[PDB]
């Protein structure tokens, strides 16, 4: 059936960019640390590089209507067409705002989007109205419908600009279309239950081990290699993983036994991957092509070889789970089973 | 009638004219400038 979004969903603004004749899905993204501007992910060729969810995702946290929203700035919740919307970057920890600034080029009229820190202020603030006529004014806004983001400060659109060589995110007076997708909802069953897009530390023995890269000496392929390492890594940030869902809708559901998945290291940024002449090496984000950068966790050591299961767009049933649960790593495509090469800090 | 009218206005910027319209249209001044000089010189001002 259809559901809705509400105050506490994690979801993505992606956008539908046709450039070469060549249709591009383009997901809205923001450092936030060390620039404010956003811009945009291309998220077509997942197969190929992988897309940045962690910057991409944005979280919604009020749906409050306009006459409270100047009334209480002049002193689960559902999304209705025309409320004042508030969207905080995930990661960031900012809110989605139109800044004053006015680099577009020779737009005059048009400003800039980014990131602010304070809540207060109309900038922040962006009213949802429907893309077309299926929607009605005041209506509850439904899972994958199309969107049209008005700014209350400065009652521009989120418009995606072709003016320049590459494309921008810009406030003007012209509007495109944006389509919201979940990653996570407010359900979040128990704690553990591994979710997709989660930093987290492989740990081989008895809490005695962790999955890192050599980084005491730094070197460029010194970080490369991968190993198991005990001590204080287990404490330090070279030893911390992203699993990121190789889908991007419901990318922050619960992670099932048998589903592919990628692993970044967080502080090299790169994509740990399989090459079978030199066993594991990590390698850029350009080169990470689905083949070689997909893993899995089994149950069970045995070749039960389960197949793909069907993709259900929601939480899902909480498979994995922190600590109690013990999991052997597998590579999607070769299908080998990881271990260590016991060489006798 | 003022908030419509320039709220309409600002919807539609084409009605401000080749200038003020943005995208390479020049400015006011130079725009009254351009016109001075095409009413002095004919073959630009009337049909000829």
């Amino acid at each position: 059936e259809i559901q809705f979004l509400r105050t506490d969903d994690e979801v993505v603004l992606q956008c539908t960019a046709t450039i070469h004749k060549e249709q591009q899905k383009l997901c809205l993204a923001a450092e936030g640390f060390g620039n404010r501007l956003c811009f945009l992910e291309s998220t077509s060729n997942s197969k190929n590089v992988p897309p940045d969810l962690s910057i991409c995702t944005f979280v919604l946290e009020q749906s409050l209507s306009v006459r409270a929203l100047q009334e209480m700035l002049a002193n689960h919740r559902t999304l209705l067409y025309g409320h004042a919307i508030l969207l905080r970057h995930s990661y960031s920890g900012m809110y989605l705002c139109c800044l004053s600034t006015s680099r577009s080029s020779t737009d005059k009229l048009a400003f800039d989007v980014g990131l602010q820190e304070d809540t207060t202020g109309e900038a922040c603030w962006w009213t949802i109205h429907p893309a077309s006529k299926q929607r009605s004014e005041g209506e509850k806004v439904r899972v994958g419908d199309d969107l049209i983001l008005v700014s209350v400060s400065s009652e521009r659109y989120l418009h995606l600009s072709y003016g320049n060589g590459s494309l921008h995110v810009d406030a003007a007076f012209q509007q495109t279309l944006w389509s919201v997708a979940p990653i996570s909802s407010g359900s979040e069953a128990a704690q553990g239950y591994l979710i997709g897009g989660d930093v987290l530390r492989l740990l081989h023995g008895h809490m005695d081990e962790c999955l890192t890269v050599p980084s005491g000496e730094h070197g460029e392929e010194q970080r490369r290699t991968v190993h198991y390492e005990g001590g204080a890594v287990s404490v330090h940030a070279r030893s911390l993983w992203r699993l990121e869902t190789l889908r991007v809708a419901w990318s922050g559901s619960h992670i099932r036994w048998g589903q592919p998945f990628r692993l970044r290291h967080v502080t090299t940024g790169k994509y740990l991957s399989l090459m079978e002449d030199k066993n594991l090496l990590l390698m850029d984000k350009e080169k990470a092509d689905v083949k070689s950068t997909a893993f899995t966790f089994r149950s069970s050591k045995e070749k039960l070889d389960v197949g793909v299961r069907k993709e259900v767009d929601g939480m899902g049933t909480s498979e994995i789970k922190y600590g109690d649960s013990v999991c052997y790593i597998q590579h999607v495509d070769t299908g080998l089973w990881l271990t260590y090469q016991s060489v006798d800090s | 009638n003022a908030n419509v009218v320039v709220r309409l206005l600002i919807r539609r910027p084409e009605c401000f004219g080749p200038a003020l319209r943005g995208e390479g249209g020049n400015g006011l001044l130079a725009a009254m400038e351009e016109a001075i000089k095409i009413a002095e010189d004919p073959s630009r001002d009337g049909p000829s």
